């Protein structure tokens, strides 16, 4: 399955600082829910953080 | 659900600070793979946080 590409996800959104609990929760859960759009939640978590820099 | 649990135990294992980086994604990783297991995971990574600590 794309299980590589969901736990390399689930590693690199744990490294976003400006995330808040809740909004790191919601990405896991999407994460395991539809493993294909993996790479997909990666980038928006990604757009997210920065959009919530100090 | 374990949603909660893999976020802190994941954020927890990021932020040990004697573990080297490849470690962490070891356990990231194996923390994904059976979520089960989560309070396991962590608890040997702070032991293992805790040998690499200074000598
Ligand atoms: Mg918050």
């Amino acid at each position: 399955k794309f299980n590589k590409e969901q736990q390399n996800a689930f590693y690199e959104i744990l490294h976003l600082p400006n995330l808040n609990e809740e909004q790191r929760n919601a990405f896991i859960q999407s994460l395991k829910d539809d493993p294909s759009q993996s790479a997909n939640l990666l980038a928006e978590a990604k757009k997210l953080n920065d959009a919530q820099a100090p | 659900k374990f949603n909660k649990e893999l976020s802190v135990a994941g954020r927890e294992i990021v932020t040990l600070p004697n573990l080297n980086d490849p470690q962490k994604k070891a356990f990231i990783f194996s923390l994904w793979d059976d979520p089960s297991q989560s309070a396991n995971l962590l608890a040997e990574a702070k032991k293992l946080n805790d040998a690499q600590a200074p000598k």
